[PDB]
């Protein structure tokens, strides 16, 4: 069994991650300290692919936590199961980075990737045989967009022969959640299509609806974790470009809806060039947006090929 | 409804190259008539755009 | 409740709507009124991303502020339009539109119809265009000194005025290098092929335009050379890795040797790609996609330096600069696609980062302007000013006609319009003469921002412009005195001033046509 | 106001308000950072929201760690960040000179003088001051003694005196080791590793490399004397085929054959390594160390241990170059045709365990063009402080080498430039003489703060120093132990010409732009939501 | 006029919940007060008469101990200066293993006296100068205060007498038994080479009986059962596999592709015949015990039972590695029979029941090996954890003695001699440094003062007696805890001794921590997250 390293970026990512690392820890008996307060041996059967046992029988998780703003990782330390993590796997900057994709993907938080990469190496070295990585982030939003794609990128350059299984919080259709979300999400999809091997699209809108059905902000990070374990607790991606998924209970072409929406709001804003000065004045060329758009019409047509 | 299932590794290379040579041949057939302007409702990969560039044609996707 | 329209649909109408639109417009104008001329002052804007924008540029300011009145929205949009079209005059246009709407408010209060005012405005616009074209002068664009003076006359009103000679030379070199012709179509694309890279630190006086391009990149492998004195360069859109096929190419192994044979086939594929590349005997290979470590091995064995993941725009600029042609299949590589023309590839450490220079090119049709300075904000402002300068140089190289600045053109046109109005006997003579006197706002604003006596100076200037050969007389924005522009040297591009006048008059026409606001209704 | 009629929830600072706001924030930053300046400065403690402790005297670190939300403070922090990224030192002095320029300009603007005229005087004085700096710079053959004095002038300000006397020799030797004649200094070739076990004065220079990892096979030796180093970038773990493959068998025997066969590809690379090892080490006299940038699975680790090879996995992309420069081999991305010329030599290789971490030392290289600084210390915050200090010192020595000139310190150049500016002032036309005077009184903030921090009267000390410099013309500064004037070039207090020039340039520029700010305005969305 | 506004500048630019302290009053004195409170929280645990504390952490876990570093770890210290003193104490624990409470006491004393000196009018710079020169003098002096040395670490009576002192502060009532146990273990695992590894002393805490039933075991104990039917073995030939005890499978997805009824009928029989062959090769190598780090398959277990092999499953990889070190084996990643060198040996391997707990014991008969285990019996998990901490103290003392064999007298004797000599040095040193030197000297008095206070006697009378005897010349005299009244006796002749390295590092680290706390002048706390 090969080991899987788990990076989590941005507020959304850092708050899905902790909940996942808690669900599974309780699925394995590990307490907040790390001691295996468990009886069954199936919990230890496949525990090496997630936890990196140390001397003293303390199972440290193979998890990195990243965000340009420290205040989320502080809330993760202080939260529950916030002490199993390695006190050095917390990599944070000082700049908030707003919600600009260019800010997170460029010199405005670019050196940090060189601090998360010497933690990816220090976490892969422990792994006997590294299966790959699992990055949890948000498609568009805060740093998760920019920093979540400069990470997929630099980790596909540094380890270009490993499974990169992303969990991204695709933006909900009703809630804009941000004025530059169409841009961030087309710019991030434009990187994930190339530098990723399998992407699970976790829609906040659908997750919120499922939570309401169960009832008949935390509740969403508690309704995404049981799906993240039903995906990572045990024949897909026929074509190496249609690797986007919608979990449930699905490699559906309903993704095409989300993509049509994102590309039509992208095109609406791009026509008037609204909120473009920030990207150009901080390190993008006005042609990266045309490329992103082209590549999203590409995706939408590849997905329209079936029906 | 078509799958590639290889049981002799020596065919993989030719199959992979054919996947691109098909489009290459279509583009060459189009350009052989004298077409210097090519309008398309669909997409055009970079591999194809390079053929148009070398031919001195104008392609639009 | 039995309504006909949904609640939240509020409908205003009439002179209240007209006066509201006009007040919103002239408020947008008053926001940036003081940012005009050489003696303007900076404004510190606070971005929603915790950023800061320290600028004098009307379009920068209006782009960073947010409004809810649709008239103010329209004014911001016309400022953006002016900036995108000519790249200068973004506050002159705003001020002119504000003044035109202000003077039209008068006639609107006095029972004149907005359509009458609008027709008068259009007559006046046509005559403004005629008068500008009459008072314009030509330019010998081969006179580098004349072009440098034009660029100084365009950047003197900005922060870089302290480094005027430097910025003028940078802009002129950049535009003259980006000037490109293919198939009988001249094209100055200073947005795709003139690149500004801001590296904080250093001093601005070492900023330069490179005879080549610059990217933030390092060699893929430290055994690769970092200095090449006549590099033959190859550009690729394809990954030199072994990637999967487009189909369901699933394999089925039953024999023992087959797994190893497949891995060795992958290695041999990479070898064959690298051999297809080496066959052209290049020195540098630059890719937009990845380069596998085995490919790096083979290239290094061939003594080739590789750069892994460059942007598509940077790759296009490298193509234009070094004379190469981007390829996507190394089997389809030809000597004509190889890049000869670069005189030096250097990879040097600026601060704690590695930057790749492809400079010393001969006939480079692309460039990188390397800006150095105190901080990201100072360098953003310098970059905006350089964008203004290059856009002015481009406008000149396109339309070599010049008109005098310092408000001299505004006063000349106002005088010509007042003289032409004496033949008008209908009721439109009054709004016509009103826009004529509304053009005086540019010299008025110049005098206000220099700190001189508007009444006295504008009177002396209107009097000077009543003489015969005095249409070149204007004002100093630095001393508050009248001068001849032939002696001062402030000459604007006819295209710039035409676009200014046209956009202003049409914005006034639009906002005058507008009445009866409606709101609330949801898409 | 105008903006508030269109965006009602808009914040605006106009003309005088704007200037008051900016100058107040600048003076606040100056008030905080005044105490950082000089070796007699005070160390500030900085506690994160999580509770992590930072002990620092560094202006840039202090800026970024302070809890501030002011636009002018952000501007000045950015100017300091650029200063630090390009020169490594001068951030505190940068902030101080900005604050004092703003104060001296407010002194005249409150009396109705225009900031434009003050900025004209600022630019004239900047020009003349740069000229005087070029005049006073001391072009010197950069010998170890000069570099030691420079690194001392930096490290004594950044850390304690005994630790500074240690870091001085460490840093100077490191740079003098990784430095090639007429070849820009790649500071990347100086690794900086921190160990958290011993005293802070144990910080040393290892003439080799220190990797933060060791061998992952227990039977592998922990010490190797005469070692052949193989720097490779070749995966020695199980690699799956790019195209989806899968195995199909009809019997457990066939399954066993396929299990043995699926590893043949990596076994072949292991065999190549083992054959090279046997060919170069015909006996157990010498040693053989494989250092892989990529992974090594347990089967390969066992196969190499059986042959007596020490294999390290997942090294750093920088350690590839550092190893090829220290040991002297060739870093490989393939074992196609590997030969003994691809190997480096290390006169000693061993392993050091510290709690849960392991370290690997590679020492006794012949003439390593890459070295490492081992930062030893009892606390994480001590280690961070020493890291910052050695960064400062490395940048200082590198700059003193690059610019063969070096400028006297202790405020001597500032005093002399103030005197020169005051003698040049009459040659300035109009009321820009007042801007020149303000520039001079701003330059005089370095000796003033040095005296204030050593515990002396600013005016009395500065009067003594200016008098001594006017009577003799010698470049004199503050003696931080007696408050008397002293010749910095004779007592060995040196500053970086590049740092002083960057100070002048960037401080003038940012102060000019701030003085020319006449409206601060927040009228955007105010959030990206 | 009813509100004081924040002053212009940093006070206004400061964030909402951030705090800024500056100067002797707001920063230095408050830090000294915090460190003093810390030293007071841990003072009553110092020495053999030190009392235990029951700290409950945020996870509702209970710690009953008088181990300073443990108490500090389990407390939620939130003041940064106290955090720094705790960092010093933990560095002392890491470097030496004993002396954390000394570090705390001494740092707190140095800081209290530094506050006193600042109040009388010295500057932090002068205080730090004097503290540093006095620490240097103390380091110069201590080697001369060294009284005895170990002279042999392969014996069991000498080693027990040497560890008794370190294991007296903890578990004062019963220390001869524990010193015997820890000496037996340390000298069993002490190799002919001078290197001693503390991880080779294993501690098994088993419920039931009490500390007098504890024992040493030359080998290993695992709270496991056997996977198969065999439970005892008398001439173990252990074979260790890091791989599961199952048929090897492909790392790439394997599929059993059947195309004929014959293949379908024969697949399972072929699989079983293969497993039988594998395990029979292992058994025919002579191995009677197999230890797998992975899982066990039903068929493999069947055939191991058939061929009379004891199967053991060690979930942990550290457990597997330590068993390999114990028995002299090599973990094989394949299920191939081991060669004569890859195999391990034990004089016995058996399943036993210590109390309610079932355990598998790999027991050597020889009085040596690479690993030894101490089986701790006890009536309470907290009691057994405290005894494990005492064992850790004894083992780290043994390692310190392997590093440096020098010993100084305990019970405050070295502290009093240091105080005396540094006072005599400061009386000669002129300048304002003498005040700080004399306070650094007086700080040492805090150690015998804390010992006396916990012993239950008048610390002032004790310290006066000690000063008198050390003035008349006896440097090995310290206080007698076995006395209802203030008393003193020869620490050397009594056998109460400390480690030169322990004292050296404790003094160094305490001085460095105090000096850093003093060097702090401004504090800029951020808004506490949460
Ligand atoms: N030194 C000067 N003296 C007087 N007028 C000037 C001077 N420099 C520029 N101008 C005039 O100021 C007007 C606007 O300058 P500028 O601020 O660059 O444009 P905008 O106001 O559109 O930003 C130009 O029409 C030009 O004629
Ligand atoms: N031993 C010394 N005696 C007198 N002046 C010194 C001494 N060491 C440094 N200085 C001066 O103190 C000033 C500030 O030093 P430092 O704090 O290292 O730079 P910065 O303030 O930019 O961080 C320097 O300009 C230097 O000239
Ligand atoms: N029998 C004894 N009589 C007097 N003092 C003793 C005796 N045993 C130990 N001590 C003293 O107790 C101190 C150890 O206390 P302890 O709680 O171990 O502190 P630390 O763990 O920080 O060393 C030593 O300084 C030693 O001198
Ligand atoms: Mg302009
Ligand atoms: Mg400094
Ligand atoms: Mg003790």
């Amino acid at each position: 069994m090969r080991e899987i390293v788990h990076i989590q970026a941005g507020q959304c990512g850092n708050q899905i991650g902790a909940k996942f690392w808690e669900v599974i820890s309780d699925e394995h008996g590990i307490d907040p300290t790390g001691s295996y307060h468990g009886d069954s041996d199936l919990q230890l059967e496949r525990i090496n692919v997630y936890y990196n046992e140390a001397a003293g029988n303390k199972y440290v998780p193979r998890a990195i936590l990243v965000d340009l703003e420290p205040g989320t990782m502080d809330s993760v330390r202080s939260g529950p199961f916030g002490q199993i993590f390695r006190p050095d796997n917390f990599v944070f900057g000082q700049s908030g980075a707003g919600n600009n994709w260019a800010k997170g993907h460029y010199t405005e938080g670019a050196e940090l990737v060189d601090s998360v990469l010497d933690v990816v190496r220090k976490e892969s070295e422990s792994c006997d045989c590294l299966q790959g990585f699992q990055l949890t982030h948000s498609l568009g939003g805060g740093t998760g967009s920019g920093m979540g794609t400069l990470l997929i990128s630099k980790i596909r350059e540094e380890y270009p022969d490993r499974i990169m299984n992303t969990f991204s919080v695709v933006p909900s259709p009703k809630v804009s959640d941000t004025v530059v979300e169409p841009y961030n999400a087309t710019l991030s999809v434009h990187q994930l299509v190339e530098n990723t091997d399998e992407t699970y699209s976790i829609d906040n809108e659908a997750l919120y609806d499922i939570c309401f059905r169960t009832l008949k902000y935390g509740d969403l990070n508690h309704l995404v974790s049981a799906t993240m374990s039903g995906v990572t607790t045990c024949n897909m991606v026929p074509f190496p470009r249609l690797h986007f998924f919608m979990p449930g209970f699905g490699n559906s072409t309903a993704i095409q809806e989300l993509f049509k929406r994102i590309s039509e709001q992208f095109t609406a804003m791009f026509r008037r060039k609204a909120f473009l000065h920030w990207y150009t004045g901080e390190g993008m060329d006005e042609m990266e947006f045309t490329e992103a758009e082209s590549n999203m019409n590409d995706l939408v047509s590849e997905y329209q090929q079936y029906q | 409804g078509v799958q590639v299932v290889i049981t002799d590794p020596e065919k993989l290379d030719q199959i992979r190259q054919r996947e691109s040579d098909i489009t290459k041949e279509r583009i060459q057939k189009i350009l052989a008539t004298g077409a210097n302007v090519i309008l398309t409702t669909g997409g055009i990969d970079d591999m194809c755009l390079k053929y148009f560039v070398e031919a001195g044609a104008m392609a639009v996707r | 409740p039995v309504l006909v329209l949904s609640q939240n649909t509020k409908r205003e109408s009439g002179r209240k709507v007209q006066s509201g639109n006009i007040n919103a417009a002239k408020t947008i104008a008053d926001i940036i009124r003081t940012c005009l001329g050489p003696k303007s002052m900076m404004k510190m804007l606070l971005d929603p991303m915790g950023g800061i924008v320290m600028t004098n540029d009307g379009n920068a300011i209006l782009r960073e502020i947010q409004v809810q009145h649709p008239a103010a929205k329209s004014m911001i949009e016309i400022s953006r339009t002016q900036d995108e079209e000519v790249g200068d005059g973004t506050t002159s246009v705003i001020i002119l539109a504000g003044e035109m709407l202000s003077v039209a408010e008068h006639f609107l209060e006095q029972q004149m119809h907005p359509t009458v005012v609008i027709s008068a405005y259009r007559k006046a616009l046509d005559d403004m265009i005629s008068t500008l074209k009459k008072i314009s002068i030509p330019v010998d664009i081969s006179d580098s000194d004349m072009m440098l003076n034009i660029i100084n006359s365009s950047i003197t009103t900005k922060a870089i005025s302290r480094w005027s000679s430097l910025a003028c030379n940078i802009a002129l070199d950049a535009v003259k290098m980006v000037q490109f012709e293919e198939n009988g179509r001249k094209e100055i694309d200073i947005k795709k092929y003139a690149r500004v890279e801001k590296i904080p630190g250093g001093i601005i006086e070492d900023s330069c335009v490179l005879r080549g391009v610059m990217i933030n990149k390092d060699v893929t492998h430290p055994r690769m050379r970092r200095y090449i004195k006549n590099p033959r360069i190859v550009l690729l859109d394809s990954s030199l890795e072994y990637k999967k096929g487009e189909s369901q190419t699933d394999i089925e192994i039953t024999r023992e040797e087959d797994f190893t044979r497949i891995l060795q086939m992958e290695e041999e594929y990479i070898q064959q790609l690298c051999e297809d590349i080496i066959q052209l005997k290049p020195d540098v290979v630059i890719t937009e996609k990845g380069i596998s470590d085995l490919a790096q091995h083979y290239l290094m064995r061939a003594n080739i330096t590789a750069i892994r993941r460059v942007r598509k725009t940077d790759n296009n600029r490298i193509a234009r600069a070094c004379g190469a042609r981007i390829v996507s299949r190394p089997e389809e590589l030809r000597e004509d696609d190889v890049g000869t023309g670069a005189g030096l590839l250097e990879i040097k450490k600026i601060g704690d980062e590695y930057f790749t220079f492809i400079t010393d090119c001969k006939d480079p049709k692309a460039c990188t302007i390397l800006l150095r300075g105190a901080s990201k904000e100072i360098l953003s402002e310098v970059e905006r000013n350089l964008q203004d300068a290059m856009q002015v140089c481009r406008n000149v190289l396109l339309d070599p006609q010049l008109v005098p600045g310092g408000g001299a053109s505004e006063m000349a046109v106002a005088h010509a319009l007042t003289e032409k109005s004496k033949a008008m006997t209908g009721v439109e003579q009054w709004p016509y003469r009103a826009v004529a006197q509304a053009l005086e706002v540019i010299p008025r604003t110049l005098i206000q921002n220099c700190g001189a006596s508007t009444i006295r100076l504008l009177t002396s200037l209107r009097a000077k412009h009543t003489q015969e050969n005095c249409e070149t007389w204007g004002v100093n924005g630095e001393t508050g005195t009248l001068v001849d522009m032939k002696e001062l040297g402030i000459w604007e591009p006819l295209a710039v001033k035409l676009q200014t006048y046209k956009t202003a008059v049409e914005t006034a026409v639009l906002l005058l046509r507008i009445d009866d606001i409606v709101s609330g209704h949801k898409k | 106001a105008a903006v508030k009629t269109l965006n009602p929830k808009a914040e605006v600072a106009r003309a005088q308000a704007a200037l008051a706001v900016n100058i107040s924030a600048a003076r606040g930053l100056q008030d905080v950072l005044r105490t950082n300046l000089g070796p007699k400065g005070t160390m500030k403690m900085l506690v994160s929201g999580a509770g992590d402790i930072k002990l620092t005297k560094d202006g840039n670190v202090l800026l970024h760690e302070m809890q501030i939300q002011h636009p002018t403070a952000s501007l000045i922090a950015k100017v300091a960040t650029a200063q630090d990224d390009i020169t490594g030192d001068g951030t505190t002095s940068n902030v101080l000179i900005i604050g004092e320029l703003l104060k001296q300009a407010d002194l005249y603007i409150s009396e109705g003088l225009h900031p434009r005229i003050i900025t004209e005087g600022f630019e004239a004085a900047k020009e003349k001051a740069l000229q005087f700096l070029e005049e006073v710079k001391v072009s010197r053959e950069m010998d170890r003694e000069t570099l030691i004095d420079v690194a001392r002038t930096s490290l004594r300000t950044k850390v304690h005196a005994e630790l500074a006397d240690v870091l001085t020799e460490a840093v100077v030797d490191s740079i003098l080791a990784i430095k090639k004649q007429d070849e820009p200094i790649d500071l990347f070739m100086i690794e900086i590793m921190e160990m958290k076990h011993k005293s802070e004065t144990d910080t040393s220079l290892i003439r080799g490399l220190v990797l933060d990892h060791g061998a992952r096979h227990p039977d592998m030796k922990k010490r190797v004397e005469d070692a052949y180093i193989l720097t490779c970038n070749v995966s020695l773990e199980y690699e799956k085929t790019e195209v989806n493959s899968g195995f199909f068998y009809k019997s457990a025997e066939e399954r066993e054959k396929l299990v043995k066969a699926e590893r043949k590809f990596i076994e072949d690379r292991v065999k190549k390594i083992i054959e090279l090892k046997r060919k170069v080490c015909g006996d157990s006299d010498k040693g053989f160390v494989v250092i892989n940038q990529k992974g090594i699975d347990p089967f390969s680790l066992d196969a190499l241990s059986k042959e007596g090879i020490v294999a390290l996995r997942r090294a750093k992309r920088r350690n590839m170059e550092r190893l090829t420069l220290a040991c002297g081999g060739v870093a490989l991305n393939s074992f196609d045709d590997l030969s003994p010329d691809c190997l480096g030599h290390a006169g000693l290789v061993y392993e050091y365990t510290l709690g849960e971490e392991k370290f690997t030392f590679i020492e006794k290289c012949n003439n390593p063009r890459s070295v490492t600084l081992l930062i030893k210390g009892p606390n994480k915050h001590t280690l961070t402080q020493i890291k910052d200090a050695v960064r400062d010192g490395l940048r200082a020595v590198k700059n003193a080498i690059d610019d063969g000139c070096v400028v006297p310190g202790a405020g001597a150049v500032e005093v002399a430039m103030a005197e020169a500016l005051i003698k040049h002032k009459p040659s300035v036309k109009g009321r820009a003489q007042l801007g020149v005077q303000a520039f001079a009184d701003a330059l005089l903030i370095i000796p003033k703060v040095l005296a204030q921090n050593s515990g002396f009267d600013l005016q009395e000390t500065l009067v003594k120093i200016q008098a001594e410099h006017s009577e003799s013309g010698q470049l004199v500064g503050v003696d931080l132990n007696t408050g008397e004037p002293m010749v910095a070039a004779e007592v060995g207090v040196w500053d970086n010409y590049c740092v002083k020039k960057q100070l002048l340039h960037s401080c003038t520029v940012i102060a000019t732009n701030i003085l020319l700010v006449d409206e601060i305005m927040r009228a955007g969305m105010s959030s990206l939501k | 006029a009813l509100h004081v506004p924040k002053a212009p500048g940093f006070a206004q630019m400061l964030k909402e919940g951030a705090k800024h302290f500056s100067g002797l009053e707001e920063a230095v004195y408050r830090n000294i007060q915090a460190c003093k409170e810390l030293a007071q929280t841990t003072r009553t645990a110092y020495g053999p008469n030190g009392m235990n504390k029951m700290v409950i952490n945020h996870l509702e876990k209970l710690f009953v101990t008088n181990d300073a570093a443990t108490i500090l770890r389990e407390l939620e210290v939130q003041h940064p200066a106290a955090k720094m003193i705790v960092m010093a104490s933990h560095m002392q624990e890491q470097e030496v293993g004993d002396g954390t409470n000394f570090v705390l006491v001494f740092a707190g004393a140095l800081l209290e006296l530094a506050e006193e000196l600042l109040r009388i009018g010295l500057s932090v710079s002068e205080v730090i100068e004097g503290y540093e020169i006095a620490c240097r003098k103390a380091h110069e002096i201590l080697p001369n205060l060294v009284c005895c040395s170990a002279k042999n670490l392969r014996d069991i009576d000498e080693v027990s007498s040497l560890l008794r002192t370190s294991i007296m502060s903890k578990q004062y009532g019963n220390e001869v038994f524990l010193a015997k146990l820890i000496a037996q273990a340390c000298v069993s695992i002490f190799p002919d080479s001078g290197h001693f590894n503390v991880d080779n002393i294993r501690v098994c805490k088993i419920l039931g009986s009490g500390i007098s039933s504890s024992s040493v075991l030359h080998g290993m104990v695992f709270k496991k059962e056997t996977e198969g039917d065999v439970t005892s073995v008398k001439d173990a030939k252990i074979a260790v596999y890091s791989c599961p005890f199952d048929g090897m499978i492909t790392e790439t997805k394997g599929t059993v592709l059947i195309k004929t009824a014959e293949e379908l009928m024969n697949f399972s029989k072929g699989e079983e015949n293969l497993m039988d062959a594998q395990v029979k090769a292992i058994a025919d190598t002579g191995a009677n015990v197999v230890v797998t780090g992975g899982k066990v398959a039903d068929m493999a277990l069947h055939y191991a039972n058939k061929y009379n092999i004891m199967l053991v499953r060690l979930n942990s990889k550290w457990d597997l590695r330590r068993l390999c070190k114990t028995v002299g084996a090599t973990a094989l990643p394949r299920l191939t029979p081991p060669v004569l060198e890859e195999m391990g040996h034990c004089d016995s391997v058996y399943l036993s029941e210590v109390g309610d707990t079932q355990v598998v014991v790999f027991k050597h008969e020889k009085e040596d090996g690479a690993i030894s285990t101490i089986v701790l019996r006890g009536s309470t998990d907290n009691l057994m954890d405290d005894i494990e901490r005492a064992v850790d103290d004894g083992v780290n003392t043994f390692k310190v003695l392997t590093r440096d064999k020098r010993l100084v007298p305990g019970g405050g004797a070295t502290e009093i001699e240091l105080a005396k000599q540094i006072t005599s040095y400061g009386e000669t040193c002129p300048g304002l440094e003498q005040y700080a030197i004399k306070k650094f000297a007086e700080a040492f008095e805090a150690i015998p003062r804390a010992l006396a206070e916990n012993s239950g006697v008048k610390a002032n009378e004790v310290i006066s007696k000690l000063y008198a005897v050390h003035q008349e010349g006896n440097k090995n005299v310290g206080l007698d805890i076995e006395a209802e009244v203030p008393a003193v006796k020869d620490m050397l002749e009594a056998g109460i001794l400390d480690t030169y390295l322990g004292k050296y590092w404790a003094i160094k680290l305490a001085t460095n921590a105090a000096v850093t706390v003093l060097r702090v002048d401004q504090i800029i706390m951020a808004k506490p997250a949460g």
